[PDB]
């Protein structure tokens, strides 16, 4: 099993769509506990991203249905999907924690993870209750401010990762905390940096800096109404 | 792709 | 756990789209020994044909790849797909020897639950090797002409199951058996016989036999050349 | 629907 034969495994199992595969390569390359390469974090996050990308569209269809007499049923079945899509985040959270964060060396990668640890937990927020919701809420966010403390050190406010994290961050304050004027206050001044230092913008990349950009303007102009 | 990778809370 | 209960949690799954539910609840309700509805029946069915049909889908993408050094992963990974679509119709297949075939006390299903068994063995053939090969390429045969007999006993030529039949048998000789005459002789039949009887078709379901029958005329006309 | 249950070899 080496490295190179773990990814080819990953690039197939994307190809065929079984990305609980794809995730298990990644996660098994990044075992190996050597700092990913850019491409390699591209896949684990990727893959990641699909795994539990489905259950959450999942646990929304059950909720939705749910929204409609031994209607238990859906209740014993949400739970099942939130169980298994706590373990899935749980995956994720113990490799940023043991591995990813720590094994990062330079600026882009650390606020990718941080980024990312912020996400997951937003994800648990979504199926999460009581003493668990708080704990859940309070390490997204410190999870996301961390990120954005380093963005803002060491990136370009164009940074496609940097507008990125804005983006994730601001909906956090949106959905998951429940506070739009905040959301917009973040998103506002994300964009304004960026808008800027228009200079900075890199044709090598122009497209996707103005693509986030683009995802942050329409937030803000939807959640000012 | 980098976008992908950053799962956006979307548009 | 009524059997009340496991048809809602497959009703859930199906519309949450997490088919492995979907068939671990109908393989549960199946388990309780009673006949099945043709509701029951016709859920196990789409649940189990959504199930294989990823893994036989994954299956195609992993090997069109393969057909471009180090390339002993394309076959690796094609033999765990291969692994787990064996598992997944040795499952559906002790399920029908064990319960559905058996259980079965009337034309229309003791026939739609043998044409299941031509399909999951016709499954297996396109993963197999050798002497399981002849075994199972065998079976399938041996379970679609047990169906067929009872059919041209007992059913209209214009049933939908009856011409369903017809068109997964056809296509196992022109695909499996690799025998294009006999798998068109075997589609011109049973059309032919379809709309012999035209007074027959059911307004009820009118739509459905015709449509079958477009099917079969699809296949013949492209097969003829 | 039996259609879809009667996974056709399709068109």
């Amino acid at each position: 099993m080496d490295k190179s034969e773990l990814v080819q495994k990953a690039k197939l199992a994307e190809q065929a769509e079984r990305y609980d595969d794809m995730a298990a390569a990644m996660k098994a390359v990044t075992e190996q506990g050597h700092e990913l390469s850019n491409e390699e974090r591209n896949l684990l996050s990727v893959a990641y991203k699909n795994v539990v990308g489905a259950r959450r569209s999942s646990w929304r269809v059950i909720s939705s249905i749910e929204q409609k007499k031994k209607q238990q049923m859906g209740k014993e079945y949400r739970e099942k999907i939130e169980a298994e899509l706590q373990d899935i985040c749980n995956d994720v959270l113990e490799l940023l924690d043991k591995y990813l964060i720590p094994n990062a060396t330079q600026p882009e990668s650390k606020v990718f993870y941080l980024k990312m640890k912020g996400d997951y937990f937003r994800y648990l927020s979504e199926v999460a209750s009581g003493d668990n919701k708080q704990t859940t809420v309070s390490n997204s966010q410190q999870a996301y401010q961390e990120a954005f403390e380093i963005s803002k050190k060491e990136m370009q406010p164009t940074h496609p990762i940097r507008l990125g994290l804005a983006l994730n961050f601001s909906v956090f304050y949106y959905e998951i905390l429940n506070s739009p004027e905040k959301a917009c206050s973040l998103a506002k001044t994300a964009f304004d940096e960026a808008i800027a230092e228009l200079d900075t913008l890199n044709e090598e990349s122009y497209k996707d800096s103005t693509l986030i950009m683009q995802l942050l303007r329409d937030n803000l102009t939807l959640w000012t109404s | 792709g980098l976008l992908d990778a950053l799962d956006l809370a979307s548009k």
